[PDB]
């Protein structure tokens, strides 16, 4: 699902841009949007456990 | 959801997590913004003093309080509990100041305290201190700020924040916070995170910043508050 | 902040359908009748060919894996799998779209966040200075102002109002000055405003802070 | 349910808050230790290394509980600091009453039945810990151990606790010399291990913690690997690795000529 | 979220103590009000006072106590906690007393009473005694002194404070008049109080069935007004306005 | 072992001998005998070194946990009262004499307290071996009210005779200045008893007993 | 070093009244040579060189440049430039900004990013590379301004001054716009922004991205309130930077408020709280093109707009 939707992120900025290519910065820039690891902030929660 | 294991603290969960500290920390982080900043030469403690009137006389309840000229303490949580390990802390640094005549160490203070923390969070009739400490010192010749947390733990920080909007405190703090930051920098930066979540007017009297260098920790006065308000804005 | 309002405003700006439904609509009581009313939504999305199915408050259902251990939990699983169905699966939608709208946007589940065939992200933060002088603009420009009413000092101000704050400082502003009997609204009735759905979040107990 | 206190025997016996305890060091950190007839070691993996935190203790994992002793730590960490001291206490209270540094074996014993009393005992729930102890005793020489919180400790020539430690105990199993190894292999095998269970698959100095005991001139040495030799480690395995790919490269090459 | 509610010391998920707020529900419960504003030499607090009987006697029915000589307090809860909480103010004044050797300022004898409360609601004992204590003193260096001592662990000091059912007219109405010359004069503080607690309540205060206690940088002794200071106030000020 | 104390026009005169000794033998030559319970508040001890030590480092850091509490500066009453309650606590087995000054809000103040407990607020105080005649030298030369150089003139006269007529007395004489303004601890201020002026060089040279086993250990750098 | 800042404050008053005895002694003082353990001496110097510009800059004086380009920089290795930069940074924009022509022009800059490219200080040449492409810009050399802001950028991408990459990113933008590739302007503005919202925006560098991005929105969407939203942030930074740049800003917030068909809230912003400093023929032309707008006179509208030259025929 992550693969498909890093292709299709890479032609919706494709798309943006009145463009009909996809380049190798739009699929990085793509795979950054797609795999989001939403992490807590919260430091104490996250040092809790040694 | 783990629902059961969440009215009691001597009770694991099946993830293995002790839920009631959990809802101390979340009890910590919906408390006042506070910000700390470690300085090149000094720490900064800043932290929002904002009433709920002009009725309460506001140079009566401080929150940036000494546990000795060395180090000093702010917080974010609650305030009686906060009473409390201020006056635990200053017991402590005494007691250490006895038995070794030499002023605490940062570092064995917080152990300490956080120590104190352990032993509240420990018993089935205790409710763990529902307060996050920011701790600052200056020893040997290298300023230190430390974090205590309700958990009992105890941990080292650059720079952060914690109340309300911890996220948005210390992205903005990412963004401006440099390791050459000389004190009086790090107060200008302490004072802009503080702002960008002090809501109303940041006016010289609704902030307690405190500042910890060689000569000693000091909470600045309203005059130099005032001062450096003006001066940033 | 403003997104059932973009949610409404792509429903004007449509040509296929809009159809809202509340989260709590599946939530309904009654096992199986969430499930029911999810396939029924989405079959009603695809008879139609290129329409919309909107869901207001999805944090209700789309919730974590949670072992339900009792006979409800089990249930509202179930209206999130069945949801995870319609969006994809054997049957793949025929020009069909989806928006939703949770609030919190950290427990929903791993399946119906997949980055791929169920879902992408958008942000809805708070009114920065910027969005908040649109708000204002947009808002005010309808009402009848005076000349000393200068909302752009109604933003330089600190303040974390949002969009649904700024438009009930303008709607209790008009309100206020009606009460008063100006036909022209005034500075001193946006101050009573601001200072009535600005600090109105008070009144809580202060040895929490 | 047979959970909601740590006295309480399931129909089926088993203790159900020491299991939860157990299963809950997986969420801890990663140790992992080897015992080679030169030294012992230990390998921690440093879970939390933000920018804007500090470095002040030398070891936030592994820690120095006698001139002959080191023990990591993983688990909740109130109750590391809390086992860390005590631990401290019996091998200084050993000291006092005998003048030998305590036996590994001694000290482990001691604190694993601090634990049982409180996995058997009224109102307090098993310490939320596991802990590696490396040692040096005049008895068996070089020691390693691995202590639960159900106080039960085993002996391990290799061993590892916390996220993945079940294939870093695997990979230990296939590549470990079982009377042969040496310091520098052992250093080997703990960066090769941490790098396939470290959930990034770079390394470097800012998420490892390396700790070698040593016996040299008579005396112990627990020395704490600076980020100097931690990288330089890190290196050599990574270009170790690199060669290896290489030559599978130019077996895939061979082959295709053919 | 109603399953954290049963002990002082379970938080609810959302970082909240039920039993330390039901005890702020307490003090409203207490029935009464209470009001204290502190000028430039002076400081007057008010209280209601219900009489809701021919045999009780106003001798002893009162809720202005004299904690020390220079410290009086007025209670605003029920009365017995209110007067366990008054015992042991009177406690640890006399210890201060008897250890520092010197009286004991305002300040600290608000902090050690929210801290006898800060102990009970982390050690899950007593029940946190549902009364608010406003404390009045005289202190040589600030000058006057009024503090607050939430059943919960504050200990803030006021230039004009309310308690009880009408807490929230109340400060709102104090807002109101410091925001304007808050440099008050004996009478006009005196004023202040009674005209607050008159109009929050939308009532003319009889001469007796009002309480008002007094402190002065002339006079360090809690005065509990009589009869004829509290008429003579009313009538005449009200009257001059 | 002499200690003396004046109050004058704006604050406390403090000054104590150097010298404890253990029997008839001089121990020390630069004891401090001057200790420091608050920043406006100086103890002068004689009688048990340690109890007096360690009875002084327990009054101030009440007293600083005290201060760090309110905000204000301690008041001596507060000093005199912990130290004399302790001290009678303990049945009188701490042989510490402690002549207790300060200055506060409500002016100076320099307390006299005895071992068992017992105090007595005074102009002047001398308690120790040569309280004799430090308290001679008080009665014959000293005027209500006197001005910061006069008061120091006459607290050093004073331990200057308890030097120079009581054995176990000091060498050097050591003074602390309390006032709202000043908090001067010199330390020492005058040197009565210098040295005795060593004569003619008499070291033994570099090689003067041989050894029998050396353990030269090379500890790293 | 007092008798040297007394010195130095006499040059400053020799700056007031008598300039030419300021520029000698600011020269005897740079001739003066330094100690190689201490500081202060090198400090009072670069600070005598910084009102030597400054000198300049009040006078036109710029024939000294040669000099304090040759024969300033040998020493100038003894400082660790490395974070002193910043005072060649001044002096060439100084330079580069004094009200004559330069003569030089990109002449002088090329020679000080080969002075750069010899002492191998990459973190000052990318700064000299960056106020290059600038100056390309400002002369219109769009084309080579777009060579060298790709080259830049393309470097920037991969080492540090992230604020030098955002500088950079709306150099290309602004260069972009000006060739008229209105879609490719954009994409470098949102690189840009998307690159600002990752670290320190000072309110320069804030106000400058608000005004592009007004810029860009009113070119090519057609979304003449968030041009005018952009436009009078920007302003407001200006405003509060005290920066010349300000009166641009409130124009193009008026052009926004005319083009939206609601030509009466001109008049509002002019006679304006903040908008006051800045009155002047600048606003009065907006007024008055307003005006025809809102009676809809072509006569008068051409009449202002030949009235009004300079003010509504030059900024494009
Ligand atoms: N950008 C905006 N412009 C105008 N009104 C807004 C804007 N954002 C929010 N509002 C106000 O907010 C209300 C709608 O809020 P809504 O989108 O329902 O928030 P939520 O759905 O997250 O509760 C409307 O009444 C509208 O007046
Ligand atoms: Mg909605």
């Amino acid at each position: 699902a992550e693969v498909k939707g890093v292709c299709t992120e890479a032609g919706m900025y494709a798309l943006r841009e009145r463009r009909v290519h996809v380049t190798q910065e739009d699929f990085e820039m793509a795979v950054a949007k797609v795999m989001q690891k939403d992490s807590e902030k919260n430091m104490s929660i996250k040092k809790l456990w040694k | 959801a783990e629902r059961g294991y969440s009215f009691s603290l001597t009770t694991f969960s099946p993830s293995g997590k002790l839920v009631q500290i959990e809802y101390a920390l979340a009890a910590v982080a919906g408390g006042a913004p506070s910000v700390g900043i470690k300085a090149a030469n000094g720490v900064v403690l800043a932290t929002e003093k904002k009433q709920k009137s002009i009725l309460y006389d506001e140079r009566s309840v401080h929150k940036v309080e000494p546990i000795t000229k060395h180090i000093g303490l702010v917080y974010s949580g609650m305030g009686p509990d906060y009473r409390v390990l201020v006056h635990r802390a200053r017991k402590l640094a005494q007691q250490y100041y006895l038995v070794y005549q030499e002023p605490i160490p940062t570092a064995q203070l917080v152990q300490r305290v956080a120590s104190v923390m352990q032993e509240y969070t420990q018993s089935g009739g205790v409710r763990p201190f529902g307060v996050s400490l920011l701790i600052c010192g200056w020893n040997e010749g290298r300023p230190y700020l430390f974090q205590s947390d309700p958990s009992g733990a105890y941990f080292a920080w650059k720079a952060t924040a914690m109340g309300k909007n911890y996220v948005n405190g210390k992205t903005f703090l990412e963004k401006r916070y440099n390791e050459d930051l000389e004190l009086e920098d790090a107060i200008h930066t302490a004072i802009l995170t503080l702002k960008e979540s002090f809501e109303g007017q940041m006016t010289e009297d609704n902030i307690e910043v405190g500042i910890c260098n060689e000569a000693g920790f000091r909470r600045l006065t309203p005059t130099e508050v005032k001062d450096y308000l003006a001066a940033i804005a | 902040c403003g997104k059932t309002m973009l949610a409404k405003a792509v429903a004007h700006h449509t040509t296929a359908a809009f159809i809202r439904v509340v989260g709590s609509e599946f939530v309904q009581k009654y096992l199986g009748e969430g499930p029911r009313m999810v396939r029924d939504v989405f079959r009603l999305a695809k008879e139609n060919a290129p329409a919309i199915i909107f869901i207001d408050e999805i944090d209700a259902i789309a919730t974590k894996r949670f072992d339900a251990q009792t006979g409800a939990d089990r249930e509202v699983q179930r209206i999130l799998l069945e949801l995870l169905n319609q969006m994809d699966g054997f049957d793949q939608n025929v020009n069909v779209k989806v928006i939703m709208a949770t609030n919190r946007a950290d427990t929903l589940d791993p399946a119906l966040l997949r980055p791929g065939r169920l879902d992408r992200k958008i942000e809805f933060p708070l009114p920065d200075r910027r969005q908040k002088r649109l708000i204002f603009s947009t808002i005010t420009s309808k009402m009848n102002l005076s000349e000393e009413v200068d909302l752009e000092d109604y933003v330089a101000r600190p303040d974390k109002i949002s969009g649904a704050d700024i438009n009930s400082i303008c709607q209790e502003s008009g309100m206020l000055a009606v009460r008063e009997n100006r036909y022209i609204v005034l500075a001193k009735d946006f101050e009573k405003a601001y200072k009535t759905v600005i600090k109105k979040d008070e009144q809580e107990h202060e040895f929490y802070k | 349910r047979y959970d909601s206190r740590t006295t309480i025997f399931s129909p089926e016996g088993r203790l159900y808050q020491v299991e939860y305890a157990m299963e809950a060091i997986g969420h801890a950190g990663t140790c992992l230790g080897i015992l080679a007839n030169d030294g012992v070691l230990l390998a921690a993996e440093r879970r939390n290394i933000h920018k804007l935190l500090d470095e002040v203790f030398f070891s936030e994992k592994i820690y120095k509980l006698n001139e002959d002793m080191a023990c990591s730590v993983a688990g909740i960490t109130s109750d590391a600091n809390v086992l860390t001291n005590e631990l401290r206490l019996i091998a200084q209270r050993y000291l006092l009453q005998y003048q030998e540094p305590i036996p590994c074996e001694q000290l482990v014993t001691a604190l694993c039945d601090i634990k049982q009393a409180y996995t058997q005992f009224g109102g307090k729930r098993p310490f939320g810990v596991s802990l590696l102890y490396i040692g040096w005793d005049k008895h068996y020489g070089f020691q390693l151990y691995q202590s639960d919180p159900s106080g039960n400790y085993g002996g391990w020539k290799a061993t590892c606790i916390g996220n993945n430690s079940a294939a870093a105990v695997s990979m230990l199993k296939q590549d470990y010399k079982e009377g042969e190894m040496t310091l520098k292999s052992a250093l080997a095998l703990a960066i090769k291990v941490l790098n396939k269970t470290m959930d990034v698959s770079k390394l470097s100095a800012e998420k490892v913690e390396i700790a070698t005991l040593t016996r040299e001139n008579g005396k112990t040495v627990i020395r704490v690997l600076k980020q100097k030799e931690v990288e330089q480690l890190i290196k050599k395995h990574e270009e170790e690795e690199a060669k290896a790919e290489r030559e599978k490269k130019e077996k895939e090459q061979k082959e295709k000529d053919k | 979220s109603a399953g954290f509610d049963r002990h002082i010391t379970i938080f609810s998920p959302e970082g909240r103590l039920y039993q330390v707020e039901y005890a702020f529900k307490a003090i409203n419960q207490g029935g009464l009000t209470s009001v204290a504003v502190r000028g430039k030499d002076c400081a007057v607090i008010v209280t209601q006072k219900k009489v809701p009987d021919k045999l009780l006697d106003s001798s002893t029915v009162t809720h202005l106590f004299k904690i020390t000589e220079n410290i009086g307090c007025v209670m605003t809860g029920m009365t017995a906690d209110s007067r366990s909480q008054v015992q042991r103010a009177r406690y640890e004044a006399a210890n201060w007393k008897y250890k520092y050797g010197y009286e004991i300022p305002v300040d600290m004898l608000c902090k050690r009473i929210a801290d006898i409360s800060q102990v009970y609601t982390q050690n899950a004992e007593m029940r946190p005694l549902g009364c608010c204590m406003i404390l009045i003193g005289i202190d040589e260096e600030q000058g006057p002194q009024v503090y607050k001592c939430d059943p919960a662990g504050y200990y803030c000091g006021f230039k004009a404070t309310a308690a009880g059912v009408k807490q929230t007219e109340s400060t709102s109405f104090l807002e109101k008049k410091v925001k304007k010359k808050f440099d008050w004069t004996f009478e006009q503080t005196v004023e202040t109080a009674i005209t607050c607690l008159s109009t929050v309540l939308s009532i003319d205060f009889k001469p007796s069935e009002i309480e008002v206690g007094v402190v002065t940088v002339e006079n360090p002794k809690f005065r509990i007004l009589t009869e004829a200071e509290i008429d003579a106030h009313l009538v005449a000020l009200a009257e001059r306005d | 072992t002499t200690i003396a104390g004046v109050v004058y026009k704006d604050g406390i005169v403090l000054g104590a001998d150097t010298r404890a000794t253990e029997g008839m033998v001089v121990a020390d030559k630069n004891c401090s005998k001057i200790h420091f319970i608050s920043p406006n508040i100086y103890c002068c001890g004689a009688g048990t070194a340690a109890d007096t030590d360690m009875t002084t480092q327990l009054i101030s850091s009440n007293l600083e946990l005290h201060s760090l509490s309110t905000g204000r500066l301690p008041r001596v009453v507060t000093a005199n009262r912990m130290l004399k309650q302790m001290l009678f606590r303990y049945q009188g087995y701490i042989g510490a004499a402690l002549v207790l000054g300060g200055v506060d809000v409500t002016g100076p103040h320099l307390y006299s307290i005895y071992p068992h407990g017992s105090t007595d607020k005074l102009p002047y105080v001398t308690m120790g071996s040569g309280s004799l005649a430090a308290m001679a030298v008080f009665e014959d030369k000293f005027r209500p009210d006197m001005e910061e150089e006069e008061a120091k003139n006459l607290v050093s006269e004073a331990i200057a005779a308890g030097i120079f007529n009581d054995l176990g007395s000091g060498s050097n004489i050591d003074l602390c200045v309390i006032s709202k303004n000043k908090l001067d601890f010199l330390r020492p201020y005058t040197v009565p008893n210098k040295k005795g002026t060593r004569l003619g060089r008499y070291r033994c040279e570099k090689g003067t007993t041989a050894v029998l086993t050396e353990k030269i250990t090379p500890l790293e750098i | 070093a007092a008798a040297a800042v007394v010195e130095f404050q006499r040059a400053q008053s020799l700056l007031s009244t008598d300039r030419e005895a300021s520029i000698d002694i600011l020269h005897s003082i740079v001739k003066r040579d330094i100690q190689e353990n201490d500081e202060e001496a090198v400090q009072v110097k670069e600070q005598s060189i910084l009102e030597l510009g400054s000198l300049l800059a009040k006078t036109g004086q710029a024939a000294e440049l040669g000099g304090l380009l040759k024969y300033v920089r040998p020493f100038l290795n003894s400082i660790s430039k490395a974070k002193a930069a910043r005072l060649v940074r001044s002096l060439l924009d100084l330079f580069l900004d004094m009200e004559a022509a330069t003569g030089q022009e990109v002449e002088l800059c090329l020679e000080c990013i080969e002075w750069a490219k010899s002492e191998k200080r990459t973190f000052l040449r990318q700064a000299l590379e960056a106020r290059l492409v600038s100056l390309y810009f400002d002369t219109k050399r769009y084309q080579e301004a777009l060579h060298l802001g790709s080259q830049l950028l393309r470097e920037l991408k991969k080492m540090d001054d992230k604020a030098l990459l955002v500088e950079v990113q709306l150099l290309e933008s602004k260069t972009y716009h000006a060739l008229s590739n209105l879609p490719k302007a954009r994409a470098a503005l949102t690189s840009a922004r998307t690159t600002a919202n990752a670290i320190y925006c000072p309110p320069k560098l804030q106000a400058t991205l608000d005004m592009q991005s007004g810029i860009i929105h009113a070119a090519e969407e057609k979304d003449w309130k968030t041009a005018y939203s952009y436009f009078y942030e920007a302003f407001e930074g200006y405003d509060s930077i005290d920066s010349p740049k300000a009166i641009t800003s409130l124009k193009y917030m008026l052009l926004c408020k005319i083009m939206l068909n609601t030509p009466e809230d001109v008049q509002a912003l002019v006679s304006g709280k903040l908008a006051l400093r800045y009155a002047g023929r600048q606003t009065e032309a907006l007024k008055c093109v307003a005006q025809a707008s809102k009676n809809r006179s072509l006569a008068d509208f051409e009449k202002a707009l030949t009235d009004y030259r300079a003010e509504l025929r030059d900024d494009p």
